[PDB]
RNA sequence: AAUUAGCUCUUGUGUU
């Protein structure tokens, strides 16, 4: 977030221009280490901020280029370097934290515990943590059949291009149940729906054959055309583009009384609001029409029963927003408000014709105080209308025991409203294997809606999809704009981040090449996930952030890529420079996400499930590292957890966060409220191997006591 | 007769808006976009909107473009009754006065001397001051010795005094204030003010 | 006709014969656009004080006197366009009224204000 | 409203004043009014 | 003898 997203937001904001005018362009943000001042700048230690109720934040500086242009060509590009904008709090132990890469001796000299995991902010001297919020994945077509409405099926598709100030737009294509099967479209920003044929005509495809080509790719099984026939029929009066534009604009949020206003309104909402991810450029109908036709095709396939409906609880369809995306969400609106305030000040000050000093125009209070408030109270949004958005995103860190602190930093929150009669989101889905602990969850009213990451689970940070695009295009991939629609049927579709791009003829070699590239981590980073569906010729490639994945050992035919050489080199580590990253670069382990897990074959253990016995599968592709990695932090301290009843494991996961014990080594300097600490904590006589990495042998909570059951 | 419309305007800056529209028309009748607005009316006490006489609402929307004061009324305008037009042009309407501004708002002042210059009138008031003790107040008798002991900005002429705020006092402030800063009709003091000053 | 427009909002006054709103400074510097041929406002200050007063109510930004009912109501249909006062309380001097009556102009008060 | 109708009696701003008075009186005894703006102070929170 | 509203977390009921 700090490295890339702030710069991306500040450059993405449109230039502010307004009796001459100015330019006032922003670029090249500068960020420094946190400092505190009738004083001079000087660094603040996190302990000092925690003790003095300060805010562990750092100033932000941006480069401004102002150019006043008037008659006679008298313009000067005056550049203000490193102008103060506001303070941003810093996650502890980050790249811009003062406690970055320091040895344990330095941390002890700074009264900072070397065992402190970091990963939390300090607002007003209080430790705040961000719960990772899950949501439905964007830029993807989802079909759910609802029995509570008139819609037999509905192909919902949420969309957002890239961290844009425009709120995400949803496309609904719904088929009525009941002639019959009136397929209609619910255009966003429009109060009323509209039949799909009208929209397709509005895009500029008067040729009916072209419309069915974009809807149907086959012409010898007439079921898709049988169902689209009535839908073709209701839109029988509309043939020209202009009348379709009028029909659409007659239902807009500002319905123009005159015909030309309706045409302009409908054209703008079609070319700027509908399907932003595929493109909102000068013209993109050549691919927007194909994407809409693909959505209609999936809806028809769902109606035909040829493809089962998507599952809302399948974690391949969910994305986890961490601190980064949430802070970007705040910063977008915050920068917009700052720009609005500066524009208003300029408007007031230029009517008199005088030249304004932009140093007085920029208010630090808009960026710093708003961010501080939203991160402190947890109300994630504008302070004036915070109740509209969610609450409890930012919570107080729980320094009761070390296990509780660790479990509070790896927490996932479902935004499903509480006190809801629904029970399906609360259940433990099958896809939550190796991704979320199956035993650690609150037992209160939020049971099943608050979860914890597994031990080996990782969350994708995201990457730019362009290099994949160039590598794919330089192969036999044929772009969507120059392919005959007759070739779509006997080929496989290609999707990148949900955007339908191009087409391919030989998918096996393509998948092998992409897998080899990801193993060699040359062009395809390890976070990218590639899936290929067999029944439906589709290949989906995902690079966006928020996808949850886990490492897995790779099997070529029946034996692991891992051999005694790797184990030896990894045993003498911290003497040589062999590490986990080197194990990844060798192509022995691979990060598999929950969507790609659907199309793989796991072996529980190498020796037991890969030798020669009665032939069960014999075609394994991946092997689990260790099965006991499916548990979370709190659940992995239970000895022999597979001998207990599952609710007992849940209760132990809950009560492990209440156990008295030494919650941190430097408890003598922290002026925390409600600190409990035991005199004689003891290392458990019987332990799991997993709790070796939880530092439980270094900060235990409990005593070994001679218990008699009588 | 052309219709009349309400166009929302910023409160407190209604007078300048009519002048701005008139200047726009005078600047633009020669141009290719003359203002097809007929007239602009601003009542003395009606705030928040301005009357616009024009044939149609489209004329109003075209004419009020680019004016900051009429942004709220730029999109939407309301139907004014015809039978209201007349009432639009109907406007209704040793002494004692009360000041309007300053720290002496709604305070009784006895008109001592009426200066013939018709700029300021001399008025007798009860000091609403704290004698510069807390600030760095009710009506109470003027204490000359207190303000002489506290010192500060003070000049003494026996029973006359000049102190902070360019305030003149004698025996009771005797200060000049404009007739536009006081109300010369409808004070009607009671017997308590007579003692103080069916 | 930008000459009729007042340059500011200080010490504005209304003509007792035309309801013309103008600053006293512009009354001395320029004078009434319709009483110049009858009273010659330009070149003096005391006669301007006598002819025009600063007590006025309401402002009307008139620009189309030939296509407006307000001009007909306010008897300013035939006068030059400009900002006009709604109701003005006051009376012209007896000598000035007699001179205007002699020069073929009938003095009609602009006091349309309601007296209780 | 009383001071405006005492002298002004504009008969048009009177309609707005009585509408606003109706809105405030209604919100004083029922805040969650269907399809109407909520009565909020300078805090973003609806009143009680 | 010194206030309130909101939010968050947590405790008991999870038995056959
Ligand atoms: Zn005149």
């Amino acid at each position: 977030f700090i490295q890339m997203s702030v710069q991306r937001i500040v450059e993405d904001a449109p230039p502010i221009d307004l009796p001459p005018r100015y330019l006032l362009k922003f670029e090249q943000i500068y960020l420094s280490k946190p400092t505190h001042w009738d004083g001079a700048p000087s660094p603040m230690m996190p302990n000092e901020a925690r003790l003095r109720n300060l805010t562990y934040s750092a100033p932000l500086y941006v480069d401004i280029t102002k150019t006043v242009i008037k008659e006679g060509e008298e313009q000067l590009q005056t550049q203000h370097q490193k102008t103060f904008i506001g303070k941003i709090p810093i996650m502890l132990r980050s790249t811009y934290c003062l406690l970055n890469g320091l040895t344990d001796r330095d941390l002890c000299e700074l009264n900072e515990c070397p065992l402190d995991p970091g990963g939390y902010f300090i607002i007003n001297g209080s430790e705040k943590v961000l719960i990772a919020q899950e949501k439905m994945a964007t830029n993807t077509v989802y079909v759910f059949a609802k029995k509570d409405s008139k819609y037999a099926y509905t192909g919902e598709c949420r969309s957002c291009l890239e961290n844009s100030s425009r709120p995400t737009s949803t496309i609904w294509v719904s088929m009525l149940a009941r002639i019959g099967q009136r397929i209609v479209a619910t255009l966003p920003y429009i109060k009323q729906e509209v039949p799909i044929i009208i929209v397709f005509r509005a895009l500029g495809f008067v040729s009916d054959r072209d419309i069915l080509e974009h809807i149907i790719y086959d012409f010898e099984d007439p079921e898709m055309m049988e169902m689209v026939k009535p839908s073709l029929d209701e839109a029988f009066v509309i043939q020209e583009q202009n009348v379709a534009l009028n029909f659409i604009g007659s239902r807009g949020a500002k319905p123009g009384v005159t015909k030309e206003k309706r045409i302009k309104y409908a054209k703008e909402v079609l070319q700027k609001e509908m399907l932003p991810h595929v493109g909102v450029s000068d013209f993109c109908e050549t691919k927007k029409a194909y994407f809409l036709g693909y959505m209609v095709h999936r809806l028809l396939l769902a109606a035909l029963g040829r493809r089962e409906l998507d599952d809302r609880d399948h974690y391949g369809n969910k994305r986890l927003d961490l601190a980064g995306p949430l802070l970007a969400f705040l910063f977008r609106g915050m920068f917009k408000n700052l720009l609005k305030e500066v524009r208003i000040y300029a408007q007031k000050f230029i009517d008199r014709g005088k030249d304004f000093n932009l140093e007085l125009a920029i208010k630090t209070r808009i960026i710093s105080d708003g961010l501080k408030y939203s991160l402190a109270t947890g109300n994630w949004g504008d302070q004036k209308k915070a109740h509209q958005a969610r609450a409890g995103v930012s919570q107080v860190l729980n320094r009761l025991t070390f296990a509780s602190t660790l479990s509070h930093l790896r927490r996932l929150n479902s935004p499903i409203g509480r006190d809801g009669k629904l029970a399906k989101p609360r259940q433990l889905h099958n896809t939550l294997w190796g991704m979320v602990c199956p035993a650690e969850t609150p037992e209160g009213h939020a049971v099943g809606l608050v979860k914890n990451l597994a031990l080996m689970a990782y969350i994708s940070v995201g990457s730019q999809p362009s290099p994949i695009l160039e590598f794919l295009e330089e192969w036999s991939m044929e772009n969507l704009e120059e392919i005959s629609p007759a070739a779509i049927a006997d080929a496989t579709k290609i999707f990148v981040n949900g955007c339908w791009v191009g087409i391919h003829k030989d998918p096996e070699q393509l998948m092998n090449t992409l897998r080899k590239l990801r193993r060699q981590m040359d062009i395809i980073v390890s976070e990218v996930s590639m899936i290929r569906d067999i029944r439906e010729r589709e290949i989906r490639i995902y690079t966006d952030a928020g996808r949850i994945c886990r490492p897995l050992l790779i099997v070529e035919k029946q034996k692991l890529l891992l051999k005694k050489r790797h184990i030896d080199q990894l045993k003498e580590r911290e003497y040589n420079n062999y590490s986990w990253q080197d194990l990844v670069a060798s192509g022995v382990v691979e990060y598999i996400d929950t969507l790609e897990e659907e199309t793989v074959m796991l072996a529980m253990t190498p020796d037991d499930l890969q030798e020669k016995e009665v032939a069960y599968c014999s075609t394994y592709t991946h092997c689990e590292i260790h099965p006991s990695m499916i548990l979370g932090v709190c659940a992995s301290i239970i000895p022999f957890p597979d001998h207990n009843q599952s609710p007992r494991n849940t209760y132990q996961s809950a009560m492990g966060k209440q156990a008295m014990g030494v919650y941190i080594t430097n408890f003598h300097v922290r002026m925390d409220t409600l600190a409990h600490v035991l005199y004689y904590p003891q290392k458990p006589l019987v332990t799991t191997r997993s709790m070796e990495y939880l530092r439980f042998r270094e900060l235990p909570a409990g005593i070994n006591s001679i218990v008699a059951i009588a | 007769d052309p219709n009349l419309w309400t166009v929302k305007c910023k409160i407190g800056e209604e007078r300048a808006t009519a002048i701005s529209l008139m200047r726009k028309f005078i600047a633009y009748q020669f141009t290719d976009t003359p203002l097809q607005i007929k007239s602009v009316v601003a009542p003395e006490h009606v705030k928040g909107y301005i009357y616009v006489e024009a044939y149609k609402q489209t004329h109003v929307k075209q004419a009020i473009e680019g004016v900051g004061n009429l942004r709220l009324g730029y999109w939407n305008q309301q139907m004014v009754p015809i039978k209201e037009m007349t009432d639009v042009l109907k406007v209704v309407k040793k002494s004692w006065v009360r000041l309007k501004r300053g720290i002496y708002k709604d305070d009784i002042a006895q008109v001592d001397y009426v200066e013939p210059s018709q700029n300021t009138i001399s008025l007798k008031m009860i000091p609403r001051i704290d004698y510069d003790r807390i600030k760095a107040p009710p009506q109470r008798l003027f204490d000359a010795e207190k303000i002489r002991s506290l010192g500060g900005d003070v000049a003494s002429d026996g029973d006359f005094l000049i102190f902070e705020g360019n305030r003149y006092s004698r025996k009771f402030l005797f200060k000049s204030f404009a007739m536009s800063a006081v109300i010369t009709e409808g004070v009607k003091p009671t017997l308590s003010e007579l003692e103080k000053f069916r | 006709a930008l000459e009729t427009v007042p340059k500011d909002l200080r010490h504005l006054r209304a003509c007792l014969l035309c309801s013309l709103v103008k600053t006293i400074d512009q009354f001395e510097y320029d004078g009434c656009d319709n009483c110049d041929a009858y009273l010659q406002m330009k070149g003096n200050r005391e006669m301007v004080y006598d002819c025009t007063s600063s007590s006025f109510d309401g402002i009307i930004a008139m620009m189309s006197p030939e296509d407006s009912w307000v001009s007909k109501w306010q008897r300013v249909s035939n006068f030059k366009p400009g900002v006009y006062a709604v109701s003005v309380t006051g009376r012209l001097p007896q000598g000035i009224v007699r001179e205007l009556k002699s020069r073929g102009v009938a003095y009609k008060s602009r006091d349309t204000a309601i007296k209780t | 409203l009383r001071r405006n109708e005492q002298n002004g009696a504009a008969a048009h701003v009177i309609a707005e004043d009585v509408k606003l008075l109706q809105f405030h009186v209604a919100t004083m005894v029922d805040n969650e009014l269907p399809g109407l703006p909520r009565a909020m102070q300078k805090s973003g929170r609806p009143l009680k």
